[PDB]
């Protein structure tokens, strides 16, 4: 059988933690909790354990080059999440335990704490960024995480030691505010996700919206599937208001699940077309993609990351599959989770489906974001490091801040808050049938520059779906407010009689026949 | 009054503070919850029937609000020199401290339910509200004494319905206490007939701050809005130190006729009512659960280890506002007697102490979650036992704000039953209006006989009246929404839905 728990732990020097997915829990013990501990997870995650091979690329590479950290080694910390804080949380605390003891102290302070590692690369999943972030606060332990994206782990606030990769929802909703604003649309009905993810997008969204003078018509959230049922009825309802709204862009800021319950539906009833500002968690799916006559429902475009592939992976992916056979070889590295044989038994078919992924990139990042960092902050140079005194995490924290580190030629540098200046990009799903490709329209800086000239925006004659809202309109009309944010209103003309009493009402005031008023009239003249 | 030894520790996480924890601003109410805490294990030494012998010991650790939500729990569940060790099985752990008891705000609240969850320690909290401490799944050992979010609205919404309010306005915070409780309210008015105006995000902002320019643009537009839009019931969901600098322009601006449903987060805070200015922007209502106050709490009001777990200035801001925290009698404090209680009584029965003594068998943290997610016993003359989501049933009730400086500064109006899912004893309850009428807030007058009632724009409450041509009749029986003709040899007029 193959041979990797062994190979999930190296001593190096300063030790570096791992928290990543390689077993998920099964969804059938979690419920019954009579017995305090963390349900087993003896199931596999691939991805998870490419994750975990990427990390340990990462710490192999900088281990070989001689300008990081000469003289240095760094130690692996692999552990599994499941992606269930009740099961990811005792690695975190023995992260923090001390130096070969695995009992963790309760002192007031933390600046005569000498922790087990250093920088724990943190949890892909985002409530596991919450969970350890709010951990790690206490202890100022730098944590570069690989997979959080909700922006409330932005400010020195509750998380100061949070220097996520991944940048933030806020990026790319700014991004689609701005791709709203120059495409003339401001009578967006904004919809997200029902879970989490999407209300956190769409309160960001709303204020990013309200910023940018593109106000909401309605603010929506759409069920995850599960078993829907009054789900279902809530997702008829979702897409029945923003219809009745009479809008042609629905940012959908929505897990993959949820965009598939409404895309599922929405088709289901022939819902009319409109635009899709997608988010970047199912611009690139394939469950909302395969849905069979889903191609008629606009055109989505919406804006995607752009990280520099990190070639090789699959390369080193197979070199350890085959490598960790020989029973010489780990057998001498012999004298962590996914440990029980059946754990390790897997094989190249078994893990050979994700590889070229775009986060393997992100864990090397958030390494060699702490490689960086150390280098940094113990004054080594090439070929040498005064190393007089163990490095506290603190000190990183001190020297992680405002950070630019060079991973694979691209210049990472770590914002004020903790998260990372990457560029996106806007793909475009154009179809030519039954499989929307998706390619560059705009790319996105700060400073969204779209090609107007490569959207096919459905409908006839590729005329961009208007979407606009009468903000300020002519005096010869009255005006209704309208829109969850009253911000801009309908303008309705005046009626014969009617005259308007004052420009600031909600009606037109009839008169006596005394006086001749025509319509869009304010004061009855005779 | 925070530390006490004992047989079986309990430990209460506190916010003493806002905005060591002495360097943040005082909060009187988290002392006031302490007391409660206080003076409910108190009684229970004091009263030889619930635990003879094994006297159970406080220690709290003041929580800074959202600051320091960890370090708290850290110093719990560790033995005694302060070394916590890690184990894959924590069934054979001793803790001193057995359940911790209050955390307070619901970010506070996750935080130690996470950290817990792996000791399987009970929390039960005297204020959390948030809807997702429901699920037993996340958090196994959060217990809750208090009605969720869900059912505040269910009050709020119901108040609405009585009162004929079917076009509100909803103001949240920037906070989750904010999005999700409004969210939550939006949700129940979609299927309740009461339609949402305008939401708009109060910005968050401190007391001791001094404003800032865009900020101050974004709240004078809020109050525009508010000041334009003829819905005139302003639902607000904001931590109490952040309305105060939204009510000050709220109020300049002469903003008069409005209807503040309170949340429950400002429905019962004293500190907006020295603006002593508050009556000209109109009748102020919240919602709050509301008790007898405990029978001697009078007692320990009046009378004279871990890091940020003292205060300085407490107790005499609380003796200063004593005036109002009587005469308001406080309620929220039962909450926590209530939470404080369960733990005696889960704790009492695992011993067994049968009236006669208590035998000191080892406890777990574990085993007090067992036993005590069930407890059916009269406290104060009210059943305490826990739904399976972890919450018990605690009346909520509706407050309105009465100024004078006399006595009771906040009003029980009406009365709202968990269980039932209902409103009653809505007391006679004073209006800003001109002849203490109900302030109306419809989008539209109902339309008349005669007269169809043709949906404009977004939401279904808003209606012009058209008046259907000759020879239609309102067909009040199948349609409203359209006139028809009315068949036969009958031809209806203008108006007049009787066809001849």
């Amino acid at each position: 059988p193959l041979c990797l728990s062994q190979q999930l732990r190296m001593k190096g020097d300063y030790v570096l933690g791992g928290l990543f997915p390689l077993g998920e829990a099964e969804e059938a013990g979690l419920r019954s909790r009579t017995r305090p501990s963390s349900p087993v997870c003896t199931r596999f995650s691939s991805n998870g354990l490419l994750w975990a091979l990427a990390m340990k690329m990462a710490v192999e590479e900088i281990n070989n080059k001689s300008d990081l950290l000469p003289g240095l080694r760094l130690g692996y910390d692999l552990f599994d999440t499941c992606s269930e804080p009740v099961v990811a949380m005792k690695p975190s605390l023995m992260f923090l335990a001390k130096a070969g003891s695995r009992d963790i102290a309760a002192y007031c302070n933390y600046t005569q704490y000498q922790p087990r590692v250093l920088a724990v690369i943190g949890p892909h999943s985002s409530e596991l960024a919450m969970v350890t972030g709010k951990f790690f606060s206490f202890f100022l332990m730098p944590q570069v995480s690989y997979g959080a994206s909700m922006e409330l782990l932005s400010a020195r606030e509750t998380f100061p030691s949070f220097f996520r990769t991944v940048p933030s929802d806020r990026v790319q909703l700014t991004a689609a505010a701005e791709l709203l604003q120059e495409f003339g649309w401001n009578w967006v009905a904004a919809l997200g996700s029902d879970d989490e993810y999407g209300r956190q997008g769409l309160s960001i969204f709303s204020a990013l919206a309200a910023a940018r003078g593109i106000c909401i018509a309605h603010e929506g959230l759409v069920p995850l599937p599960r078993a829907d049922d009054s789900r279902l009825g809530k997702v008829q309802d979702v897409l029945h208001q923003v219809n009745q709204s009479s809008v042609q862009v629905v940012l959908l800021f929505a897990s993959v699940h949820a965009a598939h319950a409404l895309f599922n539906y929405s088709i289901s009833s022939r819902l009319s077309p409109k635009v899709w500002v997608a988010s970047e968690a199912w611009l690139t799916s394939d469950l909302v993609m395969g849905l069979p006559g889903m191609a008629q429902m606009g055109t989505v475009l919406g804006f995607l990351q752009r990280g520099a592939q990190l070639h090789e992976f699959p390369q080193y992916v197979k070199t350890h599959l085959a490598l960790a056979t020989d029973p010489a070889f780990c057998s001498a590295l012999g004298e962590v989770g996914q440990r029980c044989p059946q754990c390790d038994c897997i094989t190249l078919q078994n893990v050979s489906a994700g590889l070229n992924h775009h986060q393997t990139f992100s864990v090397y990042a958030a390494v060699y974001s702490v490689a960086q960092a150390l280098h940094n902050t113990l004054q080594c140079n090439a070929s040498g490091c005064p190393a007089q005194d163990p490095v506290k995490p603190w000190q990183l924290l001190e020297n992680m801040y405002n950070l630019t580190f060079h991973v694979g030629g691209l210049p990472l540098r770590f914002d004020s808050s903790g998260n990372v200046d990457m560029e996106y990009d806007l793909k475009l799903w154009v179809w030519q049938g039954s499989v929307p490709r998706l390619h560059d329209v705009g790319r996105f800086n700060g400073s969204l520059r779209t090609e107007r000239l490569k959207i096919r925006w459905h409908t006839s004659d590729n005329q961009k779906p208007v979407s606009r809202c009468s903000r300020q309109c002519q005096e010869g009309q009255v005006r209704r407010v309208k829109g969850f944010h009253s911000c801009c209103y309908d303008c309705v003309d005046c009626e014969a009689g009617s005259y308007r009493q004052n420009p600031d009402d909600i009606a037109c005031t009839f008169c006596g026949q005394d006086e001749w008023s025509p319509e869009r009239s304010t004061r009855c003249f005779r | 009054d925070f530390y006490l030894p004992g047989d079986y520790l309990l430990g209460g996480l506190f916010s003493l503070h806002a905005n060591m924890c002495k360097e943040y601003e005082v909060k009187v109410i988290g002392y006031n919850l302490m007391q409660a805490m206080r003076f409910a294990v108190e009684e229970i030494n004091n009263d030889s029937s619930l635990l003879p012998g094994v006297l159970l010991g406080y220690e709290i650790v003041d929580v800074c609000y959202i600051s320091n939500n960890v370090q708290p729990v850290l110093y719990f569940l560790a033995h005694e020199d302060n070394l916590l060790p890690i184990q894959e099985d924590y069934s054979n752990y001793i803790s001193r401290v057995v359940a911790v008891i209050g955390p307070d705000n619901s970010e506070s609240v996750m935080t130690v339910a996470n950290f817990l969850s792996l000791f399987l320690l009970p929390q039960i909290t005297y204020s959390a509200i948030s809807d997702e401490l429901r699920d037993k799944v996340r958090f196994p050992a959060l217990l809750r004494t208090t009605p969720s979010a869900d059912h505040h609205i269910e009050a709020m919404v119901q108040l609405m319905l009585h009162f004929r309010w079917n076009w509100i306005i909803v103001l949240v915070s920037s906070d989750t206490y904010g999005r999700d409780n409004g969210q939550l309210l939006g949700e129940r008015v979609a299927r309740r007939d009461i339609c949402i105006a305008f939401q708009e995000t109060l910005p968050t902002l401190q007391p001791n701050q001094n404003m800032t320019s865009e900020e101050r643009q974004r709240l004078v537009t809020i109050v525009d809005k508010l000041q334009q839009s003829t819905a005139r019931v302003v639902v607000v969901f904001s931590p109490d130190l952040t309305l105060y600098h939204f009510f000050n322009e709220v109020l300049r601006q002469n903003f008069t006729g409005a209807v503040w449903i309170a949340s429950e987060s400002w429905a019962i805070d004293p500190v907006l009512h020295n603006l002593t200015e508050l009556r000209h922007l109109g009748t102020f209502l919240g919602i709050t659960i509301q008790s007898v106050p405990i029978p001697g709490f009078s007692e320990f009001r009046e009378w004279g280890y871990t890091c940020n777990q003292e205060c300085d200035n407490c107790l005499n801001a609380t003796l200063s506002f004593n005036t109002i925290l009587r005469l308001s009698g406080e309620r929220v404090v039962y909450s926590v007697y209530s939470a404080v209680y369960a733990v005696a009584h889960a704790l009492h029965s695992l011993l067994g102490c049968d009236k006669s003594t208590c035998t000191k068998r080892v406890v777990y943290p574990w085993q007090l979650l067992e036993e005590i997610w069930k407890v059916n016993f009269t406290l104060l003359d009210h059943q305490i036992f826990f739904d399976p989501q972890g919450d018990v049933a605690l009346h909520l009730e509706i407050v309105q704000w009465q100024w004078d400086r006399s006595q009771n500064p906040f009003q029980s109006v009406a009365s709202y039953y968990p269980l039932q899912r209902q409103l009653k004893n809505i007391q006679d309850i004073s209006w800003h209006t001109i002849n203490n009428t109900i302030p109306m807030s419809m989008c539209s007058k109902r339309c008349q006989s005669g007269q169809k009632k043709k949906p404009v724009g977004i939401h279904v409450c808003c209606f012009e009246c058209i008046d259907c041509l000759p020879g239609t009749f309102l067909n009040h029986t199948e349609d409203e929404y359209e006139c028809q003709a009315c068949p036969n040899n009958e031809w209806s007029y203008q108006s007049e839905t009787s066809c001849f």
